[PDB]
RNA sequence: CCCCACUAUGCUUAGCCCUAAACCUCAACAGUUAAAUCAACAAAACUGCUCGCCAGAACACUACGAGCCACAGCUUAAAACUCAAA
């Protein structure tokens, strides 16, 4: 004797109720573990609905201040002929090296954007970095 | 007919890890053959039917 | 020079010639390919008639006036009368989608004429007379 | 009537190949819609019928273009089985 | 002073790369089926590239290669669908082999 | 709170929208050379936007310019003026052999 | 039904006539996408508010009355007899 109404409550609620009603003579092996360490959400069937009108998902695009510097760097100098190595968790691309220098010079008090971008390229050229302008 | 003896013990636990496929012997064979093909890569007619 | 499917434009200086004659001077074979007949008239560049042949003038009648072999026969007949008058190269201007549209051109070639260009002048009204109602068959 | 002649719908013959010249002319008139336009103009299409066909054609093109796009997208995985035996 | 997830995500190479279109990345061949090379390049999905005609035998399991990325995941929504169809693979062009 | 959290802003990597070849340019009915690039050489038929690649706005401007130029005495109707056959081919249509 | 010829008519002008499967077969306005998504199909499901309209079938786009440049017309629109379905 039991219940296969998987869309009515949860396996816990259905099992708990039938144990109270005496329908289940013994509790299942998992019941005491679920009770002691329950999930964050009780697993209850729900029907996913489609959004209409002015309803929008709450997920937000992930952006950072440095993304503005990256967009300009890719436009001006393009993607570096050096290849990304996404297996190394500490990999630094020419763009990231550019962003770090750009951040340092901003903290030194410079506030202009067009001037803070030209001085950064010079610093890297002095350090031996290859910056071939796309156009 | 050599129907395999009960495929679980007294505690009810099936003996073979692929019991719940319903075809444990067939899938145990496919698993063994698929595994051999993997190891070869790591390392690297008329008579019968 | 590479071949151009575009005809030479009158007034420009082209190098193409046919028996020493320019494109503007080549006689014209006017083929009217109707649904029930095919009419062919060969005229000079000055619009002087040189030869006329149709399926009806070649002894075909009624449902026979509108076939491929009837138009081919009309083309041969017009080519013969045109060749006697000194025609070798012709410009083909065909109007209509009848059965003798292409066959009438073959007959002109089998009759001894050389086609240097093909022009379609099938009348297409740009908005014009209302056509008759669909046939209930 | 008032235009210059031997410019519109005019194809020159190459090396006496009149069959290829006629096919080129027929292909031009087909792509420009003339061949099918002459045929539809033999008898009067009633305005309600023209709108019905123009709407059916428009929707069959959209449906065929969308079905081709789907088949192309799902044909990337037509490669051999990478996990044969599993 | 335990690093947070927000910090890992900000400073990850995949985050720093920005858009993936026309980005050169280093991949590794992990599975081969005939002339189909399955290449992992650090993303969610592998890409599948055909063995190049020149130096085809140089491309083996473990060989590191240069790729030009086009899409991290090939997905498209087709008419009358509530979600997107995904082929569960990245789109990339195999350029050659990476050597030191 | 935390400095490494994402910040709200507009996509910095967003690419500009596409533009037709005639975006930002005046289409005059007297510029028959430009208009001739969008009509059929053999029949003078105006090309649809699927051939010209123009946007809805410029497809309409070109169409209206052609119709005005034709009936005002600047442009032929039944064929492309042969003077303009050697202009840049900007239309996605292949005709000959 | 097919072919030929030809007329009212399709056009213009000045008056009428006032109909349509005049149909997105979806009343106007405002709002919502969370609840149960929802008889079915069509075209995801609803809320507030207002006007119009409906109350078995058939008789009936009918009869009578009334109004109308309408006169073999239009609009509004019954009842009796009949049925257990429609
Ligand atoms: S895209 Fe701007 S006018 Fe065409
Ligand atoms: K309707
Ligand atoms: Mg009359
Ligand atoms: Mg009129
Ligand atoms: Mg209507
Ligand atoms: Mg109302
Ligand atoms: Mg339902
Ligand atoms: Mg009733
Ligand atoms: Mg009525
Ligand atoms: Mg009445
Ligand atoms: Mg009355």
């Amino acid at each position: 004797a039991g219940s296969r109404l998987e869309t009515v409550g949860s396996i816990f609620s259905r099992t708990r109720d039938l144990v109270r009603a005496g329908v289940l003579k013994e509790k299942p092996l998992w019941f005491d573990v679920y009770d002691a360490f329950p999930p964050l959400r009780e697993p209850v069937f729900q029907r996913p609905r489609v959004r209409y009108g002015k309803a929008k998902a709450p997920i937000q695009d992930i952006w950072y201040h440095e993304d503005r510097i990256r967009a300009k760097f890719y436009s001006v100098y393009g993607s570096g002929q050096r290849a990304f190595d996404l297996f190394n968790p500490n990999f630094k691309s020419t763009c990231q090296r550019f962003v770090e220098k750009y951040t340092e010079l901003q903290k030194l008090g410079e506030t202009d954007e067009e001037k803070l971008f030209v001085e950064t390229g010079k610093a890297l050229l002095a350090e031996g970095v290859i910056l071939r302008r796309v156009g | 007919p050599r129907q395999r003896a009960i495929q679980w013990g007294e505690d009810g636990r099936p003996f073979h890890y692929l019991f719940y496929t319903g075809k444990q012997s067939y899938y145990s064979l496919m698993h063994d053959v698929y595994g051999m093909l993997l190891n070869l890569e790591k390392h690297q007619v008329i008579g019968s039917r | 020079t590479k071949f151009s499917i575009y005809p030479p434009i009158p007034g420009e200086e082209s190098s193409l010639r046919w028996a020493g004659k320019k494109f503007e001077e080549i006689p014209i074979a006017h083929i009217k390919a109707s649904h029930n007949n095919t009419q062919i008239q060969v005229v000079s560049a000055s619009n002087e008639p040189l030869a006329f042949a149709s399926c009806g003038t070649e002894g075909f009648r009624n449902a026979k006036k509108g076939t491929g072999i009837a138009a081919q026969t009309a083309g041969i007949a017009a080519a013969a009368r045109a060749k006697q008058k000194g025609v070798i190269h012709i410009r083909v201007v065909v109007k209509g989608l009848g059965p003798g549209r292409l066959s009438a051109m073959h007959g002109l070639i089998m009759g001894g004429l050389e086609v240097i260009s093909i022009t379609d002048n099938t009348p297409i009204p740009h908005x014009g007379c209302r056509p008759r109602k669909a046939r209930k068959l | 009537a008032k235009h210059l002649k031997f410019i519109a719908r005019t194809v020159m013959v190459q090396e006496g190949n009149v069959e290829s010249a006629y096919r080129t002319l027929n292909r031009i008139l087909t792509m420009d819609g003339l061949i099918e336009d002459i045929k539809h103009r033999r008898y009067y299409e009633k305005p309600c019928r023209r709108r019905q066909r123009e709407s059916y054609e428009r929707c069959r093109r959209i449906y065929n273009m969308e079905m081709a796009r789907k088949i192309n997208f799902l044909m990337r995985k037509n490669r051999a089985d990478p996990w044969q035996g599993c | 002073n335990v690093e947070s997830f927000a910090s890992m995500l900000r400073h990850s190479p995949l985050t720093q790369m920005g858009p993936a279109k026309d980005k050169l990345v280093i991949g590794r061949i992990f599975h081969i089926v005939e002339n189909d090379l399955y290449i992992d390049f650090g993303g969610k999905f592998h890409c599948v590239c055909r063995r190049p005609e020149v130096d085809g035998e140089k491309y083996q399991k473990g060989t590191r290669v240069r790729l030009r990325l086009l899409d991290l995941e090939l997905t498209s929504r087709f008419l009358g669908a509530t979600t997107d169809t995904t082929v569960l693979e990245a789109n990339a062009v195999l350029l050659g082999i990476q050597e030191s | 709170s935390n400095e490494d959290l994402p910040i709200s802003m507009e996509n910095p990597y967003k690419e500009p929208l596409k533009k037709c070849i005639l975006c930002g340019k005046h289409v005059d009915y007297k510029n028959v050379q430009l208009l001739s690039q969008f009509v059929s050489p053999f029949t003078g038929c105006i090309y649809g936007r699927h051939i010209t690649g123009l946007c809805g706005k410029k497809q309409k401007e070109i169409t209206k310019a052609i119709k005005r130029a034709q009936i005002m005495g600047f442009m032929p109707v039944t064929y492309k003026d042969p003077a303009y056959l050697k202009d840049p081919k900007v239309c996605n249509i292949r005709y000959r052999e």
